[PDB]
């Protein structure tokens, strides 16, 4: 019972808050607005079934850019890594690591 | 209550399961819960006793432990897909939970404990609006996420729903008590085909609310809460008592009354499924609900019970109760079976 | 993910738990459900301020507002049933076992 | 940051005069003095409600200084002054069903 | 506990008879556990020694019946040599059954629960012959 | 009086944000090489750094797609020091 | 996925504009006036690339451009807009308002002796037009091929062979 | 130390609820739910969410926990070993958690979770003359307006049940 | 009608005075002139950068300077 009255009567009642990729204030992008423009264009019309097979790249990227988690698991990769090589003495940090180069502008 | 008082709130109760109906945002799905809920607390405590009091409280209880669960669904989802829309959930933990919740707010087994204790505290138009309208509300939303609800977890709540449902009303003498375990049964039922044909969903849901909204308003037709009381129902109005025999026979799914097609119905799209044991263990399992049925219909139209000499006093009143659809209710709960292919107008 | 997602979680689990074991007052019980109110509204607006995504930003306030009225209903059940039977008891709330 | 000195500096000076308040008058040891439900009111509940209540309704009406900077003003002016109508209307129905009696 | 059921299914009847009566016996001590986890749930003990006494008994008793059971269905299948057959889990059945007689401490529940978990026992060694779905994946 | 001062008011208000405006662009500019700066400074040391581990991409973007992705926090600043790394991510919010 | 493609340090080195905020802010209408066009070719390679990588020579060029004004300043009108910058940097929120004398100073020396013209209100927040000699983006966005629909509905409404085909029910 | 704030305030704000879900009374319930509140309110403001953090203080802590503690006084007398069982149950599990994230910077409870500080997702720009947070709130007149209207009802309606259901009569 | 105005002003003034100033803050923005303008100031004010359009060759009101003639101004704001 989607009884979808908003369509039937032309109001817009809950679409705008619906999603990130609409009519903002002031006109504000969300943090992941171009990949959920992008899993959206895709997965229009085409269906939930046709859309969990044919936009999985899309949605992969557009929850990769919401949880961050591949993005964390790379940094923790790299700062683990450094500690570790600190830990050896392989490896020291550059001058511009170490809040000692005078910033850009 | 003030009866304006009374029409608003009335009206506040549908519109909350109308918001819940055709709103596209989550946020309007819980905002629709709240405010059926919140509308629907006074209708339970109408008569102002404490067991009205007990039995809203403990819904208050489910139903916002309910909605709480139901707001963390929503807030997974946001982490899990950063949108609103009311479709299917992109997470198996939001599915779980949001799965529990509506289960919670129809009383489906296990959380099926609120279900006769309210349901006897409350008066029998209140336990109508409870047992029939409400139910509308997470229906509609189990229909909009089914793409994502584990089959395994709404089986089990199905199965256990109808077991608990058939074994409760066993024992039961209270008249509400037993059409709110012939509600956790039928639920069992509904939910059961909800993945495989969500149209013979809408139309158990509809054939059901038909009878219990009969069943209900025979009831308060006859002012009759306990069996002992429904007993005497011979010597006061003998068309009563046909009415609640062709109701609970057809309430147990007895062809060729009209109770028997959303079940059949729903054996008919199981078995579609290559699921045989299943509307087997609940078609077998139905016969509990048929045997209190069956226990009702002995006490009431079947035999007759002793009565007192009071009612002769009685006999020489009419019944001035707005008896409201109840022809009407009466004939749809029992002779629609001929007109079975009309299950197409839910598609 | 966030970590701070993890604690807000079990707060919210905590919560539940919480009031999903009685032990014998009834506003123990709708002080456990104002909890899990409060993790869900900590944690949609860590959500909401995580994403950037504007027009949600009412969402918490409407979450805040609607499940208060719910708090004062709550309380409204719970000052009946304490006028009733003289405590806020859960053990006093059976008579509907028969 | 300079926020969280200044709540630690403040809860820190409260807790050295409670500190004071309660030790202080402590060092005179002074001599041993050893000389030998409540009832309910509904209208302190419901004044306590409809002050929730209320409060509520200020927390849809507090962002109105920035709702004033919006381009849909007819709209916007038009649900403000729906919601101090509605905060009217609750009022005025806590009003005639004898709400704020006792404690008016 | 899904992967009980895995551990327990895979070995082929009539192999290895101490690890599907373990399997069994966990399977049948997990369901004891939730057995005991609903009665201390709705129904309240009259002490702490009291409720595990009752936890223990019916997780005691269930692990029984599986242990009995597994143990039965392997030795007929050893001692008939028909491994695909649902008659070894009949005898196992009616010898769980007879284990919940014993542990109920009465004859006439361990006579019906023989005939009933054996026929039960039956319908499930036929469900594994012939792929019966009780939880069927939507398909049309 | 609050009629003629808030119309004062805002014709300053927009005189403040056409500044902004006229600002903007030399800022972009800025804002651009700086985090390019940044992010070819986190390359240079992941290429220094990621040697002894076996199999490792540097500077393989974790997203399919090969548009630009805006830098995050930790992407910038993950390898710096913690007083940058508050300066950047709670000086506004703890700025008094 | 690809390896992120960077340019070099030697891409990004350019003289930079080292002057504080509230200079800025004080000369910010004449830059705006005067540094128009290089400053909106930037903007709108930066609103249609959407990339920073694919605008460092505009970026460049915004600051060769507003290196040449604060230069064309310094040689002619230095005093009265070092005059004019400290009373904007005395201030906290660094009020226009507050500074109107030292503004009349600045822009009367300034359109005495460099022509420029103060614009009005409402003249730096107007949407302008850009002539650009760089291809419009085919697809900034990279996105890929999309999804081909699913099939539409054609053909007339025929009635139902045999009725619903429910078991028994002829219609 | 310093950037690891929101996870410390996090975890005392599940100590917290910890301490008042063991319920010892409902007065130190409710003393136990003011202090997480503020705790969580210190967790939103470090986000950036003055305004919302502000509406806890001003609502949540504001009123409604004041009409807990004041229903709270006036049904229930003025003021154990399960109490403090569970307090020490869920501290030990939380700070195992605790120890398991730091110690391998990863955990899975029930979802994978990063063991760094929660200041590496934050955005690297600006929002200009304007609060993003501040203008969506404002959003609730100008794009919110049927959800003014069912949130207006639900409160009108909620002042008439109220008022209904205490009457007694 | 003026009987019970009067005699409501003599015994709730508070009363009469409430919905006097409520029924001048409902009717009074559509019969005031300067309604107008309130919208006039809230759209023209800059919040975010005035993105240019590519010139294709034929916009003739869009400006090509922010001290060209055309486009949108606000005189109207400066005088009013
Ligand atoms: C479409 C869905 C419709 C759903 C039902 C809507 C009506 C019921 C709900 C409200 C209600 O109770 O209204 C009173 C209700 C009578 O119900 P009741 O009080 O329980 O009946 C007891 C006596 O009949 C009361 O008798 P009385 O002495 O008070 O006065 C006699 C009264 C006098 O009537 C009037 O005065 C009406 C004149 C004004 C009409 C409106 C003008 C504006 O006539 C009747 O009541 C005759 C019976 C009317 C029909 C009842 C059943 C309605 C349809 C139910 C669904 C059928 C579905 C079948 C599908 C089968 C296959 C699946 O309806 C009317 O009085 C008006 C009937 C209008 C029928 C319209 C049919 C086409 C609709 C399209
Ligand atoms: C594989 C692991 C995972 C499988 C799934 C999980 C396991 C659950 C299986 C299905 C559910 C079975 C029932 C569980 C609760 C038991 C009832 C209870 O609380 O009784 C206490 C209590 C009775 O106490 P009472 O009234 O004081 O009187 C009894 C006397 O005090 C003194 O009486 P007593 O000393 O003689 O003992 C009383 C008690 C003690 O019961 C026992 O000692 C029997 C223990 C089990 C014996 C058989 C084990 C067989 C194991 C399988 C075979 C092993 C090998 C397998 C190899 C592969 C297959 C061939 O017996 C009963 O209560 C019998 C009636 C209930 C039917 C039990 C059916 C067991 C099926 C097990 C399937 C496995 O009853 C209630 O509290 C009734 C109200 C609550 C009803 C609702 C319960 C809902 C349960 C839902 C469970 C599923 C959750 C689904 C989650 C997803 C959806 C949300
Ligand atoms: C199932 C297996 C049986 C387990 C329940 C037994 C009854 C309850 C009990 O233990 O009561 C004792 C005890 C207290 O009862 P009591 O005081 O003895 O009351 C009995 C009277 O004293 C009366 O004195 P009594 O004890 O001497 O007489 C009792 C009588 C004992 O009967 C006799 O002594 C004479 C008759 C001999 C035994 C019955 C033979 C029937 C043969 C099968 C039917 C014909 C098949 C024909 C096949 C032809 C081709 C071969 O046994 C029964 O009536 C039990 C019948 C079977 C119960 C389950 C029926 C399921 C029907 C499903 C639809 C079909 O109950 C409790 O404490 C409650 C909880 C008990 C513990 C849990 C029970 C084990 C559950 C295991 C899981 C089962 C899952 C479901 C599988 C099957 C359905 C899919
Ligand atoms: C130019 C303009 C003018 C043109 C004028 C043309 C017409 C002139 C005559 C005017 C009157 C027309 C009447 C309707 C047309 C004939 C319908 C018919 O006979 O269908 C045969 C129909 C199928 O047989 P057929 O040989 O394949 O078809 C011959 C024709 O081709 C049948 O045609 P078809 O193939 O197109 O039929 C379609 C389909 C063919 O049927 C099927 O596909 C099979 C499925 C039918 C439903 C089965 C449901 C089974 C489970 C529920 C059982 C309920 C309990 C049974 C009764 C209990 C007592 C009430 O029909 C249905 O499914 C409709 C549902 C059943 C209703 C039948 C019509 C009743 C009208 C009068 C109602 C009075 C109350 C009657 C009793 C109530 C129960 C019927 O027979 C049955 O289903 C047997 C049941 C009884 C039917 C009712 C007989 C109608 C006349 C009754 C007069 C006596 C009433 C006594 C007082 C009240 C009772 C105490
Ligand atoms: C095997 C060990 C099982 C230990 C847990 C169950 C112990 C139990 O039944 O405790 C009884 C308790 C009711 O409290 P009671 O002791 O009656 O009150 C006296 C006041 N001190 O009951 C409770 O506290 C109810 C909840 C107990 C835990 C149930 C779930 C875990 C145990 C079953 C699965 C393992
Ligand atoms: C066998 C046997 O000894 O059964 C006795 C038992 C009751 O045991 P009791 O003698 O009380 O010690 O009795 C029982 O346990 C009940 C009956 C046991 C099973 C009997 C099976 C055959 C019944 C007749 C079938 C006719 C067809
Ligand atoms: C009266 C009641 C009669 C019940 C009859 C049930 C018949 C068995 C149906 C389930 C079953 O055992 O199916 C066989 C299946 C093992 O075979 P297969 O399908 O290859 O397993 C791989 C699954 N991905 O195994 C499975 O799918 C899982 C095993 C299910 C076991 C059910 C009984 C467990 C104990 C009671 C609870
Ligand atoms: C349409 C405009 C907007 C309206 C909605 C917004 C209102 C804003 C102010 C909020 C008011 C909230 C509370 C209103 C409650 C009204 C009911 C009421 O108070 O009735 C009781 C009162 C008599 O008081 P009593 O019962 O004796 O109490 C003891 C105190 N001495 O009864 C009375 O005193 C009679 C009160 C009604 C008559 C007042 C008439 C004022 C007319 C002023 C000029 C016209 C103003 C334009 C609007 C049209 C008004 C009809």
């Amino acid at each position: 019972p989607f009884f979808d009255v908003q369509k039937k009567l032309g109001v817009d009642l809950d679409h705008w808050m619906t999603i990130q990729s609409a009519e903002q204030p002031h006109r504000i992008p969300a943090r992941c607005h171009a990949f959920e423009k992008e899993w959206i264009e895709c997965a229009h019309g085409i269906g939930s079934i046709r859309a969990e097979k044919e936009c999985k790249i899309e949605f992969e990227d557009f929850r990769e850019c919401l949880l961050r988690q591949k993005t964390m698991k790379r940094l923790n990769a790299i700062k683990r890594q450094r500690d570790k090589l600190i830990k050896e003495g392989k490896y020291t940090p550059p001058p511009h690591h170490s809040g000692q180069e005078d910033l850009r502008p | 209550m003030n009866p304006i008082i009374l029409i608003i709130i009335l009206m506040t109760v549908m519109l909350g399961t109308i918001i819940v109906m055709i709103s596209t945002h989550w946020l309007l799905i819980w905002i629709g819960f709240e405010m059926n809920m919140l509308a629907i607390i006074p209708i339970m405590m109408k008569k102002h006793n404490p067991r009205a009091t007990e039995a809203s409280t403990k819904y208050f209880l489910t139903q916002s432990t309910a909605s709480m669960l139901l707001m963390m669904a929503i807030i997974i989802n946001l982490m899990f897909s950063g949108q609103w829309t009311v479709m299917k959930l992109f997470n198996p933990m939001a599915s779980m939970l949001m799965t529990m919740a509506l289960a919670m707010k129809l009383g489906m087994a296990p959380f099926h404990f609120w279900v006769p204790e309210v349901t006897q505290g409350i008066p029998l138009s209140s336990g109508l609006i409870l047992l029939t309208w409400q139910k509308l509300a997470p229906m509609s939303v189990l229909y909009q996420i089914l793409p994502s609800i584990n089959l395994d977890l709404i089986l089990t709540l199905s199965i256990l729903s109808i077991t608990i449902g058939g074994w409760g009303g066993l024992n039961q003498t209270q008249l509400r008590k037993i059409m709110a375990y012939s509600s956790i049964a039928h639920m069992g039922w509904m939910t059961a085909v909800l993945l495989y044909n969500p149209t013979m969903t809408l139309l158990n849901l509809i054939i059901y609310i038909i009878m219990t909204s009969t069943m209900f308003t025979l009831f308060m037709a006859n002012s009759t809460t306990t069996t002992l009381s429904l007993s005497h129902t011979w010597n006061k109005a003998p068309i009563m008592t046909i009415l609640v025999l062709i109701t609970l026979l057809s309430m147990g799914g007895l062809p060729p009354l009209s109770g028997f097609m959303p079940k059949w119905m729903i054996i008919q799209e199981m078995t579609k499924n290559d699921s045989i044991i299943l509307p087997t263990l609940m078609a077998i399992t139905a016969l509990l609900n048929l045997y209190f049925y069956m226990r009702l219909t002995y006490s009431t139209a079947l035999t007759m019970f002793p009565s007192t000499n009071n009612m002769k006093m009685k006999w020489q009143f009419p019944t001035t109760k707005r008896m409201t659809l109840l022809p009407t209710m009466t004939v749809l709960s029992t002779m629609l079976l001929p007109l079975t292919p009309i299950l197409s107008i839910l598609e | 993910m966030s970590l701070v997602y993890m604690n807000i979680m079990m707060a919210f689990t905590v919560s539940l738990t919480g009031l999903l074991m009685y032990r014998s007052h009834l506003m123990s019980s709708l002080l456990c459900l104002e909890g899990m109110m409060l993790s869900l509204f900590i944690l949609a607006t860590l959500m909401i301020l995580n994403s950037h995504f504007t027009l949600a930003s009412m969402m918490p306030i409407i979450l805040l507002v609607f499940a208060a009225c719910e708090a004062a209903l709550g309380l409204s059940l719970l000052v009946m049933v304490s006028n009733t039977y003289g405590t806020d008891y859960v053990q006093n709330l059976n008579l509907l076992q028969c | 940051m300079n926020l969280m000195i200044t709540l630690l500096t403040n809860f820190t000076l409260a807790t050295l005069l409670v500190t004071i308040a309660f030790w202080l008058p402590q060092l005179n040891v002074y001599s041993e003095k050893t000389s030998p439900r409540l009832p309910f009111s509904m209208k302190f509940f419901l004044v306590a409600i409809t002050f929730l209540l209320f409060d509520l309704e200020i927390a849809l009406l507090l962002p109105l200084p920035w709702a004033s900077q919006t381009t849909n003003l007819n709209t916007m002016l038009t649900m403000a002054l729906l919601l101090i109508f509605l905060l009217a209307v609750s009022l005025a129905y806590e009003w005639t069903q004898k709400g704020l009696e006792w404690t008016e | 506990a899904k992967t009980l059921l895995h551990q327990y299914w895979d070995i082929p009847e009539g192999t290895e008879c101490h690890r599907k009566t373990y399997a069994a016996t966990s399977i049948g001590g997990a369901s004891g556990l939730v057995v005991s986890a609903y009665s201390v749930a709705l129904k309240t003990p009259t002490s702490f020694l009291e409720g595990v006494a009752r936890t223990g008994r019916y997780t005691f008793t269930a692990a029984a019946i599986g242990a009995i059971f597994g143990l039965t269905s392997c030795i007929s299948a050893q001692v008939r040599e028909k491994p695909d057959d649902p008659l070894n889990y009949l005898i196992g059945g009616c010898a769980g059954g007879l284990t919940l007689g014993a542990r109920t401490r009465s004859y006439g529940i361990g006579a019906a629960a023989c005939a009933y978990m054996g026929l039960t026992a039956a319908l499930v060694k036929m469900g594994q012959l012939e792929g019966w779905k009780v939880f069927a994946e939507p398909k049309v | 009086s609050m009629m003629r001062w808030n119309r004062e008011r805002r014709r300053l208000q927009i005189e403040d944000f056409e500044a902004r405006i006229a600002l903007m662009p030399l800022l972009q500019a800025e804002k651009d090489r700086r985090v390019l700066q940044m992010l070819r400074e986190n390359l240079e040391e992941e290429a220094t750094i990621m040697k002894d581990v076996p199999g490792w991409k540097v500077g393989e973007s974790v997203f399919h797609t090969t548009r630009w992705v805006t830098p995050m926090m930790g992407e910038l600043y993950g390898l710096r020091t913690g007083e940058e790394i508050l300066s950047s991510t709670y000086g506004f919010i703890w700025y008094t | 996925p690809g390896i992120v493609e960077l340019p070099s340090l030697e891409d990004l080195k350019v003289q930079e504009v080292k002057v504080s905020s509230s200079v800025l802010k004080a000369a910010a209408h004449h830059y705006g006036a005067q540094c128009d066009k290089p400053n909106k070719e930037f903007m709108l390679c930066r609103w249609e690339e959407k990339d920073p990588r694919r605008c460092l020579e505009e970026g460049k060029l915004v600051n060769q451009c507003a290196l040449e004004f604060f230069r064309q300043i310094k040689r002619h009108c230095a005093e009265p807009f070092t005059e004019y910058w400290t009373c904007i940097d005395y201030s906290g929120l660094q009020l226009f308002r507050r500074c109107r004398k030292e503004q009349a100073q600045f822009d009367k020396c300034v359109l005495d002796k460099l022509g420029w013209v103060r614009p009005d209100l409402g003249e730096l927040s107007k949407v302008t037009k850009v002539k650009t000699d760089r291809p419009l983006p085919e697809n900034p966005y990279h996105s890929r091929a999309r999804p081909e629909p699913n099939p539409e509905v054609e053909g007339d409404l025929k009635p139902a062979r045999h009725g619903s085909r429910l078991f028994f029910w002829t219609m | 130390m310093m950037t690891y704030i929101v996870f410390i305030l996090s975890i005392i704000f599940v100590m917290g609820f910890v301490g008042f879900s063991s319920k010892p009374s409902p007065i130190y319930g409710g003393l136990g739910l003011i202090v997480s509140g503020g705790v969580g309110c210190g967790i939103v403001l470090n986000f950036g969410g003055s305004f919302l953090g502000l509406m806890v203080f001003l609502i949540y802590l504001g009123g409604m926990m004041v009409v807990f503690g004041y229903t709270t006084a006036m049904a229930t007398e003025q003021y154990n070993k399960v109490v403090l069982g569970t307090f020490i149950t869920g501290l030990l599990m939380e700070f195992l958690m605790v120890y398991y994230v730091l110690k391998d910077k990863e955990v899975e409870i029930v979802f994978k979770f990063n063991g760094m500080g929660d200041w590496v997702i934050y955005d690297t720009g600006d929002s200009g003359f304007f609060s993003e947070e501040a203008m969506g709130i404002a959003a609730l007149y100008s794009y919110g307006t049927w959800l003014v209207i069912v949130t207006g009802w639900s409160l009108l309606i909620g002042v008439v049940v109220i008022m209904e259901i205490t009457r007694g009569n | 009608v003026a009987a019970f105005l009067k005699n409501v002003w003599a015994k709730e003034p508070v009363l009469v005075a409430s919905f006097a100033i409520a029924g001048l803050a409902v009717i009074l923005p559509t019969l005031s002139p300067y309604t107008k303008y309130s919208l006039m100031i809230n759209r023209a004010t800059p919040y975010n950068y005035p993105v240019p359009l590519r010139d294709d060759g034929n916009m003739p009101d869009v400006p090509s300077h922010p001290q060209d003639p055309q486009g949108p101004s606000l005189e109207w704001l400066k005088r009013l």
